[PDB]
């Protein structure tokens, strides 16, 4: 947008990323729950 | 079949693959000379301490020392890593600038000598920084495991030793004689025993496979065929015997005697006799190939290519055998006289005596005949 | 991380230009296609179009269109100047972004100068740091090569499949997660579930190239390295379930799995994958129906499998004697597994590969103990004696039993597999006519190995036809324990492959002994009560596969058959009975009908009156 | 069965009914005085349905018996669940519990 | 001894047929000590 600002790299990590990444999964720590092979425990 | 009815994403995949194979791959770029020069500059360390000797190594020196450290570590096998592969490739292409130069008219003696000077400088840039020892260490570490690691190490060693310069030969000989190790020569013997020859069975299999010509998932043409099964690692075995030649180039009698017998070590491996044995195997394979084409009137294109590969490798083996004895080293002359060299020579004489007539009875094989006569000259 | 994001940005931008450019390319191809269909009178231009933008694989089409970077190539290309210049501009800015072309200005110069300064400042002594700075330095200096190495992993997918590939990546996520963890019970169950979901995903079938790019075949193979390097039979059962289906997905996947064929045969054992799926099975699935891989199959793998076959022939199965079955001194089941693999290697597309057949017969004949107690001089017994003792074993439950494994059935299935392998190693008819020396000698070796009288005897012993027994019920024989017509089919394969049928007297003798009884059994079981009987189905497919297809090519020999004319009459009567379609597949029935017509055009009308 | 003892009075008038997800923050201990499960420390309150018993049964009973705005210590007898073969790594298999739970903004 | 090596006087070796691809074997089970081309490999000495 500065006219002569072309031919300069955009800063790494400020652009839009579209590569498919499996989203993060976390289970909140609960222990008072009645604990009842077993499914994979989340972090 | 039209590209328009193909799905958009799959069309993008074909575009990416063919663009990669057709533009970026062919888009060459030279950075090895610049980056080796930048690593060889020592910076400001001498400015801060002129009076201090045994200064810290240059960045390139530290890099070579790191590879030497990983080479000298104790391990069952040398795991492949692209870091050293890329760096050895870079360090070889730095010295190869004067090898290629960057129809052959005469060159001024001044220009030729100055090209030798440029090559000597570019080789000094690496062999004053431990590269001469590091190639030996990694060849000894691979323990005769054929792979891209030993391939890159051999190519680098050829790059340092091009022109048969005596400094690197002296450093290599001093290192071997002092460390007294046998791993290096055992590894060389193992690699030479695992070098391949003309098969004549993989030839029939590959000929029938190429004549098959079915349509796979890759398209009408099978691009996933094994490219060369008849003579694989031809470029490896040419580089191996080129390395053994460049060890003794310039008539370095000390290294020639070292190759024959390594006194000082507990075990001696006669590399000269082992080279003769590989030559004998190659001679038998070429004779078998000639018998395969003995009845045929005209050798087809695949047969001509395979003879070219085998004969070029035989030319390199012959040159290295010559370089083992060009300096009048009576030890190697007697060793070859008593070895099985005579049988190999007799076989090659028979192959040429019939192959010359077989090619001379046709005009389209004139290039193969020229290469054949060149091998006979060697 | 920041360098990695720079590279990711570059490859994403390349994909964005790919999707921008394919639309223009398709539009230009549409315009040239419309012009070609508008005017194709000029034969030279019509053929040029019919080679460039017609009748070519899309990969070749796009390669030829995109081959214009050199000026001489660009002199004659179907692309327009606007699209051409757009691509040249994109290549130029790609070089600018890779830096192809004091104070740092860009990330590349920043990291390069920083790393060199760090090395010049002091002698670093932490090896991990050393390789870190030089790895970053190499990546910064050689930018284009990093993109070259990254593009194999780059893949582009349609938006409509995004969710399915997210599930794909999640499943692969836990496969890699418990890759590094030692195998346990719940860990095994979790990865069984992930393999089940990896089945369920549709992108598994509709994108095999991205399957290779993700390379989960490598991951699951290394999981095999854990379990095989005996433990977790469920894991060994789930190995082929994904690996072999991956082979079936596409030919290139089969190539990729063929690259690992040495290891599978390296640990190939009958104790490995004892039930259902097997490393043996993935080894064979890598060679099924591929002449190129059959030819590329190197002979030391065949050395491995012949050695293992000899090992089975040496001693009875340890698992079998652990079950408590009587000691045989030689394993039928493992031998038959190995013979199935060898058949898949030698034979392909209804053809015999000459070189594979040659090395296979040479190795098998080199180790005489492979064939078993029969077909060896020390044993002093033949194929006939083998089938008699096998039928006695199946007869008595004292030696048949020690529950689902039956020793007699295993023994004659092993010998059936051996004979079928030899028949599939038999040389081709045209080769034997042309007089290839090796083909003639291989057929001679097979002739010496397997005597003809044994074959006709084994055909002459019939099946055990299912009986009514109690009224209102149909008691059937146990095919899994007794002699089945599949053994007959593999047996007569040797007849139609090695010896052939060139004598009319021999032909009628063969039909008299063990062939006409089989077709009478078919006519007897043609009733609807026995139509769906499994033994009847086995005999039915035996007929349609081996019996009458031999008869069609033996039809010219049937001309001039006056002696034993009523035998031919009864044969054609039964051929008509199975020509009437009662519980018959369309292809099976058509085979029977074509055999009937081929007979009718050679048998005498003065004979055909019944 | 639990021994519920009020600590600070609250509304005392709205008690949770069967079929409502209630939100509670608590600091659970063992009989020794052992802070191991503290949603106050985690800064995240916990939600539980009464009737499904997604929460431990003794806590569920005591939470039904208290009111909004009020805190009570629930002395949980080991007959509440995972009273044998308890949650690994946090609670030994057979032990007691106490929970100084207050209810806030009953749903 | 390796394939492609010269054979010296009094060297033991295995004669494998080209016609039948079968070893030269000493069959002594009959008791007459006959010679036949069978697959039990049998060493042989070739003395000039």
């Amino acid at each position: 947008r500065k006219g002569g600002n072309a031919r300069r790299h955009g800063l790494p990590g400020v652009g839009v990323t579209t590569s498919l990444r499996p989203p993060h999964h976390f289970s909140p720590p609960c222990f008072v729950a009645a604990l009842p092979e077993a499914p994979a425990r989340l972090s | 079949t039209p590209l328009y009815n193909l799905p958009t994403h799959r069309a993008c995949n074909m575009f990416l693959e063919s663009y990669k194979a057709a533009w970026i791959l062919t888009e060459d770029h030279s950075f090895e000379d610049r980056m080796i020069d930048d690593l060889s500059k020592a910076g400001e360390q001498e400015e801060e301490e002129e009076e201090v000797e045994e200064k810290k190594p240059d960045p390139l020196h530290q890099l070579v020392l790191h590879f030497s450290r990983t080479a000298l570590t104790e391990k069952s096998k040398l795991d492949e890593d692209y870091l050293y592969m890329a760096y050895a490739d870079i360090m070889a292409k730095s010295c190869h600038l004067e090898e290629g130069g960057e129809e052959e008219v005469e060159v001024s003696f001044e220009e030729k000598e100055m090209e030798k000077q440029r090559l000597l400088y570019q080789q000094s840039r690496l062999h004053t920084r431990g590269a001469a020892e590091m190639v030996l260490q990694m060849i000894s570490a691979c323990k005769g495991e054929t792979g891209a690691m030993v391939s890159s190490t051999l190519k680098l060693g050829i790059s340092i030793l091009n022109g048969g310069n005596a400094e690197v030969q002296q450093k290599m000989l001093d290192y071997l004689k002092d460390k007294k190790e046998v791993g290096f020569f055992q590894s060389i013997q193992a690699l030479m025993q695992t070098c391949s020859v003309l098969d004549l069975n993989a030839f029939e299999r590959q000929n029938k496979a190429e004549g098959l010509g079915m349509v796979n998932e890759d398209g009408t043409v099978i691009n996933r065929q094994n490219g060369e099964k008849v003579m694989a690692d031809d470029e490896f075995t040419q580089d191996l015997f080129r390395f053994l030649q460049l060890l003794c180039e310039g008539h370095n009698n000390d290294f020639q005697n070292y190759l024959r017998t390594q006194t000082g070590n507990t075990t001696t491996i006669n590399i000269i006799i082992c080279t003769v044995d590989y030559l004998l195997r190659l001679q038998e394979s070429i004779s078998d190939f000639y018998w395969y084409y003995s009845g045929k009137d005209v050798i087809e294109e695949q047969g001509k290519r395979n003879f070219s590969k085998a004969m070029s490798v035989a030319k390199q083996v012959f040159n290295s055998l010559t370089e083992y004895i060009q300096g009048p080293c009576t030890g190697n002359q007697q060793s070859l006289a008593h070895s099985r060299l005579w049988d190999a020579v007799v076989g090659f004489l028979h192959v040429f005596a019939h192959m010359m007539m077989k090619l001379a009875q046709d005009s389209s094989q004139i290039e193969l005949l020229k290469e054949l006569l060149d091998l006979q000259k060697d | 991380y920041f360098c990695d994001q720079e590279l990711q940005h570059r490859v994403e931008s390349l994909a964005a230009f790919a999707e921008r450019y394919v639309d223009k390319l398709q539009a230009n191809q549409r315009s040239r296609y419309a012009l070609l269909m508008r005017a194709f009178t000029m034969s030279a231009a019509e053929t040029a179009r019919r080679t460039r933008e017609f009748r070519s694989p899309p990969q070749e089409q796009i390669n030829m269109l995109l081959h214009f970077k050199d000026e001489a190539d660009e002199e004659d290309c179907p692309l327009p100047e606007d699209i051409r210049q757009d691509l040249q501009d994109f290549h130029q800015d790609l070089l600018a972004h890779c830096g192809i072309q004091k104070k740092p200005q860009s990330l590349q110069e920043l990291v390069s100068h920083m790393v060199v300064r760090w090395a010049q400042e002091d002698y670093v002594q932490s090896p991990e740091l050393v390789r870190a700075m030089f790895s970053l330095l190499h990546r910064q200096y050689d930018g284009l090569g990093e993109l070259l190495r990254a593009l194999p992993r780059a893949y582009t997918i349609s938006p409509s499949s995004v969710e399915d590939t997210m599930s794909l990546l999640e499943c692969l996520g836990q496969i890699r997660s418990l890759l590094i963890v030692q195998m346990g019970p719940q860990e095994e169950n979790l990865m069984i579930q992930s393999i089940g979901n990896i089945m369920n995903n549709k992108v598994f079938y509709q994108h095999p190239n991205l399957m290779r790019a993700l390379g989960m075949h490598e991951t699951v193979m290394e999981v095999m390295v854990n379990v095989l390097g005996i433990r977790f039979p469920k894991m060994v059962t789930s190995c082929c379930r994904f690996l072999c289906y991956f082979c079936r997905i596409s030919r290139q996947n089969q190539r990729s799995m063929f690259d690992h064929l040495s290891y599978l045969l390296e640990n190939s054992g009958i104790g490995l994958g004892m039930q259902g799926s097997t490393p043996l099975d993935v080894a064979a699935a890598s060679v099924i129906d591929n002449n190129e891989l059959a030819l590329a199959l190197q002979e030391q793998d065949l050395e491995k499998v012949v050695s293992y076959l000899a090992g089975c022939g040496l001693q009875s199965c340890p698992m079998l004697l652990a079950k408590g079955y009587p000691d045989i001194g030689w394993n039928p089941c493992g031998g038959e597994r190995y013979l199935d693999f060898l058949r898949f290697a030698v034979f392909v597309n209804g053809e015999s590969v000459e070189e594979n057949a040659n090395v296979v017969v040479r190795l098998l004949i080199r180790k005489p103990e492979c064939f078993g107690p029969a077909l060896r001089g020390e044993g002093g017994s033949g194929l006939l004696a083998a089938i008699e003792e096998a039928i006695r074993i199946s007869e008595d439950p004292a030696r048949d039993g020690p529950n689902r494994v039956h020793l007699g059935h295993a023994i004659m299935s092993f010998y059936a597999a051996l004979i079928d392998l030899l028949g599939r190693c038999a040389p081709e008819m045209h080769l034997i006519q042309a007089g290839k020396g090796e083909a003639l000698r291989i057929r001679a070796i097979l002739r010496s190995l397997v005597p003809l009288d044994d074959l006709v005897g084994i055909i002459s012993l019939p099946l055990q036809i299912p009986t009514l027994g109690k009224d209102g019920a149909l008691v059937q024989p146990k095919m899994s324990a007794s002699f089945v017509p599949d053994h007959k089919a593999s047996m007569v394969l040797f007849l139609d492959r090695v010896y052939g049928i060139e004598n009319q007297d021999f032909l009628l003798h063969v039909l008299d002994v063990g062939f006409l009884p089989d077709m009478r059994a078919a006519a007897s079981l043609d009733t609807a009560t026995f139509s769906t009987t499994e033994m009847a189905l086995a005999l039915n497919r035996y007929l349609c596969l081996a019996v009458l297809p031999l008869i069609t090519k033996c039809a010219p020999l049937f001309a001039g058959t006056e002696h034993r004319a009523i035998m031919v009459d009864s044969m054609l009567h039964t051929v008509y009975r199975l020509s009437r379609g009662r519980s018959l597949t369309k292809a099976q029935r058509d085979v029977i009908e074509d055999c009937l017509m081929a007979l009718c055009r050679y048998i005498r009308p003065s004979m055909l009156q019944h | 069965g639990v021994e519920i003892e009020t600590i600070s009075p609250g509304d005392g008038r709205t008690f949770p009914k069967k079929g409502q997800t209630c939100v509670v923050h608590y600091t659970g201990m063992l009989q020794n005085g052992k802070k191991f499960d503290s949603s106050r420390d985690r800064n995240k309150p916990f939600k539980f349905r009464i009737g499904k018993q997604e929460v431990i049964k003794g806590f569920e009973e005591g939470a039904a018996q208290m009111s909004l705005g009020q805190r009570a210590k629930l002395t949980c007898t080991p007959d509440v669940a995972y009273g044998a073969t308890g949650h690994p790594g946090v609670i030994p298999p057979n032990a007691t519990l106490i929970f100084d739970v207050e209810l806030l903004n009953l749903e | 001894r390796s394939e492609g090596e010269k054979v010296r006087v009094g060297d033991d070796l295995i004669l494998v047929s080209v016609s039948s691809e079968r070893y030269l074997h000493l069959s002594t089970a009959s008791g007459e000590l006959q010679v036949d081309a069978s697959f039990m490999q049998t060493l042989w000495n070739m003395n000039p």
